[PDB]
RNA sequence: AUGGUGAA
RNA sequence: GUUCUUUGUAAAGUGCCUUCGAAGAGUCGAGUUGUUUGGGAAUGCAGCUCUAAGUGGGUGGUUCCAUCUAAAGCUAA
RNA sequence: GUUUGACCUCAAAUCAGGUAGGAGUACCCGCUGAACUUAAGCAUAUCAAUAAGCGGAGGAAAAGAAACCAACCGGGAUUGCCUUAGUAACGGCGAGUGAAGCGGCAAAAGCUCAAAUUUGAAAUCUGGUACCUUCGGUGCCCGAGUUGUAAUUUGGAGAGGG
């Protein structure tokens, strides 16, 4: 070759890259419980059977719980705004619990929300307050 | 809104109203250059349904081509050479004469920061779309390449040279078949 | 085709509105006169030659019949 | 030679009626970008520390106006004659005549732009009004229908 | 008395071999009417209403290798389906055509349809060729010399 | 396939050619040529010759009437 | 004249590709849960094969939603139709069994 | 000839419900 | 034959 | 893993009930002159002439039935 | 107002910020296109939807989420491999040319517009400039933009409310 002949001849050197070992021994990255329980001497499919978890959901072409309990372990384990709360205080002190009067009201209930909207937000308000 | 009324108005092309608009504009576009920039698309409903937003970075070039390879693709190719920084998106028919045909090809500036942002159009900035018209990747180019789905397009679906090279070169395995 | 293409009052309105505002194309301008003079027979002949198929020319001449009848009377 | 739906324009609204139309329309300016921004900072300074009805303005988008006529919500519709693609607005006088919404072809597109905080508008419409200008609006409707519509009943004809 | 017209019509999809047959027979028939295109059946009666044609030849096209020709009459014609694998003509026929109504009726059709009326629009006085009609193995064989 | 409606078709469709001249008919009914006697039906040898004779001898029936 | 010398090479390529996808998609089984489908044409109708995607109907009958189905790794097809009753039953049972097996981790 | 528009229109061309966004302040 | 270089 | 901040009558999702509900034209198609193919139902494309429809339109199967929704665009392996 | 002012259009500048050319070219995408040679002379078949030439890209390209294939107890984006198969089919049936659906596998991922009004408020973006935690954020000013920029929707429906 023309260009390769110069690169071998020059005193610049070549951008030598040794990256063939890393193409096989790939570290697991996305789960810490797996990161501890993964034998790199074994293959992909062999590591899955060792754990318990399925490696393939289809019937595979060709031929052929210590860890899974720890995954079930990690499976065992919103408020309202200041204006919204203060606005609900105005409605409750005015009417009480008359939602029909509350939604036919114009001065306090400006955005013409339904009975179901106002009462739901009042239930959340009655949890944080009286 | 109005785009339904315009859509239906553009159907009746030889009708009295649109007939008159043709004979005025055909005279007016002959006064101007071969390749020149229109400030706004004359058929804006068509511009939209071919992907034109009336924001900074979109350009509508009007182009003139001779009558009697396809003329739509030639129209796009002519503006590609003149406006090299731009990327051809789509083109459409506006008006025709006995001697000439006119197209209003729509372009996008990939360099303009209003296009490099929004994700609906920032795909055109990717270097794989340099001269879409020079490779027949526009609407009319893909039409002339015979690229659709069906029994009709069997010999020219995924590259007519690709299917030829596949069919007329011997393939041999390590353990022979 | 469950969503075949129902009447849609708006679309019918727009099509008939544009149908009059645009006017008439030169072949149709000839065609409507050809109905009144030479009858519906020769009208279907010219329309079939002008358009692609006869199935187009039927609905076309039928549309012209609706336009003429509704114009003069109402 | 002009086909009748073109040159239904150019037979526009006259001197005095157009002046009176803008005497009404200039009352109903949309709040400009600067005015709107300063109002919201006033709202920010007030409401963060310690009611209003719907304000009437002119409606000015082509899609918005073509919505409003046939809604039907438009009362007066102004239409510019000078439009770069004329075909954009040619159907619009016919649409107004069909739905029975009173319209007027105004002269000058930039003339519409002045009342609306834009360069050009092509179409402008007044959907609703304050109570004081209601009688004045309806009087202008009759004024426009007498001057524009009744004088040019033959505008649908003659090339 | 014999005043008739022929109407060669075709469905979407005709070329090489079939268009050789359509174009040459349209040339050989001086009273032929060459039409653009059709797509389906009930319409064909109204096609005859246009040109006042006394005959019709409809080329239907189905399974990619075969052929389906439809011959019929304008007012109340009984159609017969087929499956085959500009001078004044002379029309020869067969004994086994007259053996049954099945072949006698199609003989009548082949006389005035595929033949000629003497008062044709493009009728030439000089003669050139014959028309061979005969039956073998339940099917017809036609060659023009 | 019934022959009743076939004979009803012979009533309405068929034109009387015997009332008119051979000029108007122009059709030689080459009778007594059964053509089931033809040897080699799959080789196409006698099928060519017997049909060619059937066509050419039919001209001489029309030749006197011409 | 092409020769496939790289039959051994590209198997090692494909295996290492699966190994990377295993490393990056750590607890998940590399591929999506595909349906069970009856093959077309008289010749092959006796054969029952892996289909492309389920349906909105099969997903809805299983007890989950279409958009959510894809996030849990169920391939969903929208153009496929549920004409057959036995196929519909087999796929619904396949999903319900799959839903008993899955362990969807919390987002906290 | 202004033929179709002489018969003046009655109901609007749609039937769409108008949303609550066009009432309570925006 | 394709493409190029030279030329009283 | 470790924290610092999360707000606004904010942003969605799901089931039921109620009222509506627009989808690309000098394009589809038609005739013809060339090109494309081993293409028989000129396949595909281009040139030129004319040029549609909305309980629509395209493609296939023996009188119906099945199948998709063009004339806009993006996308790894 | 025989002033003046809106726009639209055409200009301008050694202004500010950019960008396009050329090289390489195995692969890919377009465009253009021979002849020696094969059947007997050569118009097709045949060299050949080749070579040369021209234009354009990238790490791949192209293709792609059906206006698809089918005729079945239906399949379901595209690409590639195995097979279908030297089969259907075409070819002075001859030099011969030569698919495709299904099936097995490789790899798998879907979505964005245009479409009917934010109209109780262009909710959007460019640029300049001032700072900041600078592949950017914020304030302020300017321009674009209603001949429509944002949010909401793309038939798998969807939206309005309850």
């Amino acid at each position: 070759s023309v260009r390769k002949r110069k690169m071998n001849r020059s005193s610049v050197g070549k951008a030598t890259r040794r990256n063939k070992d890393k193409q096989r021994k790939i570290n697991i990255q996305s789960n810490p419980i797996i990161a501890a329980n993964w034998d790199y001497s074994l293959t992909m499919a062999q590591n899955y059977k060792k754990l318990g978890l399925r490696a393939k959901l289809q019937t595979p072409a060709g031929g052929k719980e210590t860890e899974v309990v720890k995954k079930l372990e990690e499976l065992a384990s919103r408020s309202q705004s200041e204006r919204e709360e203060e606005w609900l205080e105005k409605l409750y002190k005015k009417h009480g619990d008359d939602y029909k009067k509350m939604f036919f009201d114009k001065k306090l209930n400006i955005y013409q929300q339904s009975e179901g909207d106002l009462k739901r937000r009042l239930l959340r308000w009655k949890k944080r307050n009286g | 809104g109005a785009y339904k009324y315009l859509e239906e108005l553009q159907r009746k092309k030889q009708s009295d109203v649109l007939r008159f608009l043709q004979r005025v504009r055909v005279w007016e576009y002959r006064q101007k250059n071969v390749i020149h920039r229109a400030a706004r698309p004359t058929r804006p409903d068509k511009a939209r349904r071919l992907g034109y937003k009336a924001k900074q970075g979109f350009v509508i070039y009007r182009v003139r081509v001779r009558r009697g390879r396809s003329l739509r693709a030639t129209a796009e190719e002519r503006v590609g050479r003149r406006a090299a920084n731009l990327r051809v998106l789509n083109s459409y028919w506006v008006n025709q004469d006995s001697t000439y045909k006119y197209f209003e090809v729509i372009l996008v500036d990939p360099q303009h920061k209003a296009i490099r942002r929004d994700a609906r159009y920032n795909w055109i900035c990717d270097p794989v779309h340099k001269h879409r018209e020079a490779r027949g990747l526009t609407a009319t180019g893909k039409k002339s390449r015979g690229i659709n789905k069906g029994h009709k397009f069997n010999n020219t679906k995924a590259g007519r040279r690709k299917t030829w090279k596949r069919q007329n070169t011997l393939s041999l395995w390590r353990y022979r078949k | 085709s469950y969503k075949k293409g129902a009447a849609s009052n708006r679309t019918k309105f727009v099509r008939s509105l544009v149908r009059e505002i645009a006017g008439l194309s030169p072949y149709e301008r000839r065609l409507i006169d050809l109905i009144r003079n030479s009858g519906e027979k020769r009208a279907r002949k010219v329309a079939k030659k002008r358009l692609g198929s006869f199935t187009r020319a039927k609905a076309k001449v039928e549309e012209m019949n609706n336009i003429i009848a509704a114009s003069r009377r109402h | 030679k002009v086909p009748p739906t073109i040159a239904q324009f150019q037979y526009t609204l006259d001197r005095n009626t157009a002046a009176e139309t803008f005497k009404l329309f200039n009352k109903y300016r949309p709040e400009t970008a600067a005015e709107k921004k300063e109002r919201l900072t006033k709202e920010a300074a007030a409401v963060a520390e310690g009611a209003s009805p719907k304000p009437y303005a002119v409606k000015y988008g082509l899609n918005h106006v073509v919505a409003l006529i046939e809604n039907k919500k438009a009362k007066l519709v102004l239409i510019a004659n000078d439009v770069d693609p004329i075909e954009l607005v040619v159907f619009l006088p016919a649409l107004c005549k069909k739905m029975g919404v009173p319209y007027a072809i105004v002269k000058g597109k930039a003339r519409l732009g002045t009342l609306v905080n834009q360069k050009t508008s092509a179409v402008a419409a007044l959907t609703e009004v304050r109570a004081e200008d209601e009688a004045a609006l309806a009087k202008l409707v009759s004024t426009i229908d007498a001057n524009f519509a009744d004088k040019y009943d033959e505008v649908k004809k003659h090339w | 008395m014999n005043k008739q017209r022929t109407l060669l019509i075709s469905s979407r999809g005709v070329n090489y071999r079939h268009r050789h047959l359509i174009q040459d027979l349209s040339g050989l028939l001086p009273h032929s009417r060459k039409e653009p295109k059709l797509d389906t059946l009930q319409q064909l009666n109204e096609i005859a209403e246009l040109y006042n044609c006394n005959n019709v030849l409809f080329f239907e096209a189905r399974k990619h290798q075969d052929l389906y020709l439809w011959l019929s009459k304008p007012p109340n014609g009984p159609t017969i389906k087929f499956y085959i694998q500009g001078s004044r003509p002379v029309l020869s026929f067969d004994q086994r055509f007259e053996s049954s109504p099945h072949y006698q009726l199609i003989k009548e059709l082949l006389v005035h349809n595929f033949g000629v009326p003497p008062n044709a629009r493009k009728s030439k006085p000089f003669i050139d060729h014959v028309m061979s009609f005969s039956i073998v193995d339940d099917k017809i064989w036609v060659r023009t010399y | 396939n019934n022959t009743k409606a076939m004979k009803h078709a012979l009533e309405r469709v068929q034109l009387p050619w015997k009332k008119h001249s051979f000029q108007e008919h122009q059709s030689v009914t080459s009778e007594t040529n059964t053509d089931e006697h033809i040897k080699d039906i799959y080789d196409d040898t006698e099928r060519e010759l017997a049909f060619y004779k059937q066509s050419l001898d039919a001209v001489l029936v029309a030749r006197d009437e011409l | 004249v092409k020769v496939h010398f790289d039959q051994a090479g590209k198997k090692v390529s494909r295996r290492n590709a699966r190994a990377t996808r295993a490393a990056k998609i750590a607890p998940r089984p590399l591929d999506l849960l595909r349906p069970v489908v009856r093959a077309p044409t008289v010749k092959y109708n006796r054969k029952v094969r892996a289909g492309r995607g389920f349906t909105l109907a099969e997903v809805k009958a299983a007890g989950l939603t279409a958009a959510y189905a894809r996030t849990i790794g169920i391939a969903v097809d929208h153009r496929r139709q549920n004409r057959n009753q036995e196929i519909f039953d087999a796929n619904v049972q396949r999903l319900k069994e799959y839903q008993s097996k899955i362990i969807v981790f919390p987002r906290n | 000839i202004d033929w179709f528009t002489r018969h003046e229109e009655v109901m609007p061309l749609t039937a769409v419900p108008e949303p609550k966004r066009r009432f309570v302040p925006s």
